[PDB]
């Protein structure tokens, strides 16, 4: 509560928060400069790929076969878009979480990936870059299933991200 | 209730003996009838005081739990618990979150509770101090025959008989007394015995000889007297009731805190509802808007605060104990820093409460002895031949003796058996002369005529030590006029001289003068007895004057005075510099009280009361403008008559006041008068007569050794040492902390904003939650704690003693300028520091900030194992969560980095880090290191990922907030500079705490 003097407040913050939204943004736009357009500074978080699925709980392109890894070159803009290879009892679809420059390595229940795709170049490098059934006897009951992936590169975190390289879902098909 | 007790008593001493009975229905000789004693017993009640109605059950523990603050934490815990209960509506994560938070809160109230409740569990006790002395039987006369009865049985009207040694059972009207003397210290604070005779000496009942008061003990002699009053009705009984039955009230610090909690709540509500409404306009039902409002609690309420203030108060109290200043209460640490006026009791407080000697007149000159305990003063005279001769009589014509077995203790300190005047002489001689015993031995006392009532003088005949004479020497002392009547010659220097009319008045002059000092005077003379007339053998007759009593050689005069404690005149001065008013309030007589007042600095040079001026002007007083007198001395007998408005004016009117001859109710009256003004008044006292005032004062201070139990109970603080100077230290311990506390509040509060904003942005921006509930508690409970506490170590930016006491109403502990500073400016810089680290971790991960918006539903969506980052990759639920958790960890760390800056800046309000030296505080530096080290531990230590969801941080992550930290240190430092330069205006007005 003043008389008259709110100026000396209202004009103050004006060019002091101003100065402060201006240094902060200052420090952001600097940080942002020192990062690659094509590749994050740390890959570590994503380190083992997780496995995710469609369910809810081309041409141009190139024709390819089941081979070893296709190296596109470096991750640079000097070449244009790197070329990508082509690709009752529900149907669940599994994919492997894209991770730039990662080469997967390979060269009872109740009743119930090709290398030529990698390494993934990353969105900026490759836009239309496509990443790569339960025919079961029982019916009309919940079934717990876990699908997992194998490799020396792949690891599972049973205590944590149950996702990591694996799924867990409960299907039911009521006919 | 209490108010009537404050008034002085009115009595019946004027009444005749017969008349008193008539009123009583009693027989003077025979006493009440047995039957009639009973009746009156039922009619009236027992002769017993109403047990101390003081008993606050151990249930009082529960008082520390609530407060106002603990409430804020309670309601907050209760809001969390509700929220949880609302989260019962589905399968929720809160098993780690909301229940954990609400329990943390409750637990901080409880713990803080306990802690407080202990540092206080050490004090109280007052009724039990009083009960410490609690009659037994009385001897009464009923039906003409005396018997000893339980003291409660005594009733108004009966005949009571008391002798030397006994305690007066009840208020009594003295009908008959032989050679009876009483001790009335309970009333007056003064021990010397007082006569009791049947005839009424004065108008005041407290003064008259005819009344003997309960709570008093007949010293010697024998008496009888009619019970005027019993139990609660007696003069002291009223005093009793008028005490314990006191409501302690709130302290200023406690008030300041309460006033803090209001502001804080003020904000926590405003925002918390605002976020109900802002969430409504967004896309949030009554389900969601509501959960946010309550959610907004923790961020708002500093859980760590209560604890910090306490450890800060505790830490300071410890320093003071080191000081020989014990503090019974934590809140007591601060109060001292807001004392305007002190009302001090004189005897035993200001003074040592230890008679002594005074001056001397001989050689036709007035000499001044050293009165001090430590005998700091100098030596008036050894030389004079006259001086010895005088010393001789003082040592020889003297009965007194020092009690056995304290050669350890110093002469003025040791107890002597004998009257006061005779002890004074013994101590005097023993100090400047050497052993008295010596002299006694060496001049063996042949015969002496003890100090008679009729003679008014005491003589002795001694064999002279000088071996060549061992003739007889005659030494006497007594009333100065009497000793002069008895003298022909005067030992001036070595030699005798006729006692002409000239000396007769030079003496008459001294006698007058010393007697004006309010000193008691004694005359001294001696005679070298003619050896012809008195043979070696010669027999003296004490019974009849064998030997010569007249035409003796008048040696000299011996006066006396009174002194205080060494430290006291200074301590008084310090206080006055402090801009504190000191007011003497004593039971004692006015001549003495005024003398000490001068001595101590209560009354300053030049000052003058009406009557002094009066007297220098040579003009009658009516004549004297009152306003010309700065100083005043008011007798209790005059204070009785006056209205409380008249009291207020006297108080307004005079800078140096002395209330003397005041009763305990009057001391209380003065204080109340003081407080009415609205000043904060320290009463310092030693006596039971000080109880109501000590009990009244904003802070009562009592002397530890001398102090009566009563004063000790009644008091908040005890000077174990009886070191008055302590009082000065106590006042200097009530200003450095008050400020240092605001720094710790600003420090703690600032981090609140970095905690709040992430949840808000989370709602507004629809981005993944940047900081978690858990992460917050590590800051408030862990990291911010050492640094906050550490602020207490901080020093003065200026000489603190030099500034005036804070106006409690106008300068609050937490004020809008703090909030604006903590929240508006510094906190805000902190928040961005945290947000940046957030963006850096996600960005690095593959989630650029632009993609972040609107994501939380997908991110949160448990179902989607699929979440595609900007690169185009796919992250499972857990995977992206780990990243988020890393964010929570980095944000946590960003605050600690920005908290380093806040720590530094918070160290000073005005001064530049450079001036102060942020450096000297070792405790603070320790806070930065341990603080960091705690963060690193939370990040690095394995298992901390699961237990507190803290993830390891790359080395890079540590730096993100660095530019933020540094800007804070610069931004503040600039600002203060600005504030130093123009004290007058704007920055200081808005920003200065």
């Amino acid at each position: 509560r003043t008389l008259s003097r709110w100026v000396w407040i209202s004009l103050y913050y004006v060019a002091f928060y101003v100065v402060m939204s201006g240094i902060f943004a200052l420090c952001i736009y600097v940080l942002m400069r020192t990062i690659d357009p094509y590749t994050p500074d740390y890959q570590d978080q994503l380190k083992s790929p997780g496995v995710t699925l469609r369910p809810d709980v081309q041409e141009g392109s190139i024709n390819c076969t089941s081979e070893k890894y296709f190296f596109q070159e470096s991750f640079l803009a000097p070449n244009h878009t790197k070329f990508s290879c082509k690709f009752g009892k529900p149907c669940f679809i599994i994919k492997m979480n894209r991770i730039v420059k990662f080469l997967p390595g390979n060269s009872d229940g109740p009743p119930l990936y090709s290398l030529h795709y990698f390494p993934y170049y990353g969105k900026k490098a490759q836009p239309h870059y496509s990443n790569p059934k339960l025919l079961n006897v029982p019916r009309n009951r919940d079934v717990v299933i876990v699908c997992k992936i194998l490799a020396e590169h792949v690891s599972f975190d049973n205590p944590h991200d149950p996702y990591e390289g694996k799924v867990e879902f409960k299907l039911k098909i009521q006919k | 209730l209490e108010n009537m007790k404050k008034e002085m008593e009115i009595n019946d001493h004027q009444l005749s003996v017969a008349e008193l009975e008539q009123k009583y229905q009693t027989s003077a000789t025979k006493g009440l009838s047995a039957s009639l004693a009973a009746e009156l017993l039922l009619r009236d009640g027992p002769n017993a005081l109403r047990p101390p109605r003081g008993t606050p059950e151990y249930v009082k523990f529960a008082r520390q739990l609530a407060g106002g603050l603990q409430c804020l934490m309670w309601v907050a815990a209760a809001i969390c618990l509700i929220a949880f209960a609302i989260q019962a509506s589905e399968g929720d994560l809160t098993t780690d979150d909301n229940l954990y938070l609400a329990l943390a809160l409750i637990a901080v109230v409880v713990v803080t509770g306990c802690f407080g409740y202990y540092q206080e569990f050490k004090s109280t006790n007052i009724i039990a101090s009083f009960k410490n002395l609690v009659p037994q039987q009385a001897t009464v006369i009923r039906d003409g025959d005396k018997f000893q009865i339980n003291a409660d049985q005594l009733v108004v009207g009966d005949l009571v008989e008391m002798k030397g040694g006994d305690r007066v059972p009840a208020d009594i009207r003295i009908l008959q007394a032989q050679g009876r003397k009483v001790d009335n210290s309970s009333l007056t604070g003064e021990s010397e015995p007082q006569t009791r005779s049947p005839e009424c000496t004065h108008e005041s009942p407290l003064e008259t000889r005819n009344i003997a008061f309960f709570s008093t003990m007949c010293l010697e002699g024998t008496a009888q007297g009619l019970v005027v009053n019993t139990g609660d009705r007696t003069i002291i009984g009223r005093i009793a009731s008028l005490a314990s039955g006191v409501e302690n009230e709130k302290t200023p610090i406690a008030i300041e805190i309460e006033h803090f909690v209001d502001i804080i709540a003020g904000l926590a509500i405003l925002f918390g509802a605002t976020f109900f409404i802002v969430a409504m306009c967004i896309g949030y039902t009554f389900l969601r808007a509501m959960v946010f409002f309550m959610a907004i609690v923790v961020a708002y309420v500093p859980e760590g605060l209560l604890a910090t203030v306490t450890v800060c108060l505790s830490l300071t109290a410890k320093r003071l104990a080191s000081k020989n200043c014990v503090v019974k209460n934590l809140e007591a640490v601060e109060t001292l820093g807001s004392t305007s006026v002190i009302c001090s009791d004189k005897t035993g407080t200001l003074t040592q409460n230890r008679m002594t000697v005074s001056h001397l007149w001989f050689d036709n000159h007035i000499h001044s002895a050293d009165t001090t305990e430590d005998q700091s003063g100098q030596t008036f005279d050894q030389s004079s031949e006259t001086w010895r001769a005088l010393c001789r009589v003082l040592t020889l014509c003297n009965r007194a003796a020092f009690k056995s077995g304290q050669d350890a203790v110093p002469v003025p300190k040791r107890i002597v058996i004998g009257d006061a005047s005779e002890t004074a002489l013994l101590k005097f001689s023993e100090l400047t002369l050497g052993n008295a015993m010596g002299y006694r031995e060496r001049f063996p006392k042949v015969c002496e005529i003890p100090f008679n009532s009729t003679n008014k003088f005491q003589l002795s005949i001694h064999t002279l030590e000088d071996p060549r004479d061992p003739r007889h020497v005659l030494v006497m002392k007594g009333a100065p006029e009497r000793v002069l009547e008895r003298c022909s010659s005067i030992l001036i220097k070595g030699q005798e001289l006729p006692l002409d009319e000239q000396w007769r008045e030079a003496f008459q002059t001294a006698y007058l003068s010393l007697g004006g000092l309010g000193e008691r005077v004694l005359g001294f003379c001696q005679l070298y007895l003619s050896e012809k007339d008195y043979p070696p053998g010669y027999a003296f007759d004490v019974e009849a004057m064998n030997f010569p009593t007249s035409g003796l050689s008048f040696a000299g005069l011996v006066s006396m005075i009174d002194p205080p404690r060494a430290t006291v005149p200074d301590a008084v001065l310090k206080c006055r510099t402090a801009g504190i008013r000191v007011i003497m309030v004593t039971g004692d007589h006015p001549i003495t009280a005024k003398a000490i007042a001068a001595s101590v600095g209560i009354i300053s040079e030049g000052s003058e009361t009406v009557e002094d001026i009066a007297a220098r002007l040579r003009v009658p007083v009516d004549q004297v403008n009152r306003k010309d007198a700065r100083a005043c001395v008011i007798n209790g007998m005059q204070l009785k008559d006056m209205d409380p408005s008249e009291l207020v004016e006297a108080l307004r009117t005079h800078p140096e006041m002395v209330f003397a001859r005041t009763s305990p109710q009057q001391k209380l009256v003065i204080v109340e008068s003081c407080q009415r003004l609205g000043a904060i008044v320290a009463v310092t006292g030693d006596g039971v007569n000080d109880s109501p005032a000590l009990k009244k004062a904003d802070i009562g201070v009592a002397m530890g050794i001398a102090g009566s139990d009563a004063a000790k109970n009644a008091a908040d603080m005890i000077l174990l040492d009886d070191n008055f100077a302590s009082i000065v230290t106590g006042v200097e311990q009530g200003r450095l902390i008050f400020d240092n506390l605001k720094k710790s509040i600003a420090y703690t509060l600032t981090k609140n904003i970095p905690e709040l904003t992430p949840y808000l942005i989370y709602i507004t921006v629809s981005v993944p939650l940047p900081l978690g509930c858990i992460t917050i508690l590590f800051i408030e409970l862990c990291t911010d704690i050492f640094p906050s506490v550490s602020l207490a170590y901080e020093k003065a930016e200026s000489d603190i003693m030099h500034l005036r006491p804070r106006n409690p109403k106008r300068d609050r502990l937490v004020n809008e300028p703090l909030a604006a500073y903590s929240y508006f400016q510094i906190g805000a810089i902190q928040s961005f520091a945290g947000f940046t680290d957030y963006f850096t971790a996600m960005a690095q991960e593959g989630w650029f900030p632009l993609l972040c918006v609107g994501l939380r539903p997908q991110w949160e969506n448990h179902h989607l194992q699929d979440l595609q980052d900007s690169y185009g990759q796919e992250w499972t639920f857990g995977q992206r969560l780990y990243q988020q958790y890393t964010c929570y960890t980095v944000f946590f760390i960003s605050i600690e980095m920005c908290q380093i800056a806040d720590v530094l800046i918070r160290k000073t309000r005005r001064l530049s880090a450079f001036q102060q030296g942020f450096f000297r505080n070792r405790i603070l530096v320790i806070a930065i290191v341990f603080q960091v080290c705690i963060g690193c531990f939370l990040c690095y230590c394995p298992g901390m990922p699961n237990i507190f969801n803290f993830m390891p941080i790359r080395f890079q992550w540590w730096l993100v907030p660095m530019p933020f930290g540094l800007l804070i240190f610069v931004y503040d430092e600039i600002r203060k500079l600005g504030v130093r330069c123009c004290p007058g205006s704007w920055w200081d007005q808005e920003l200065y705490y």
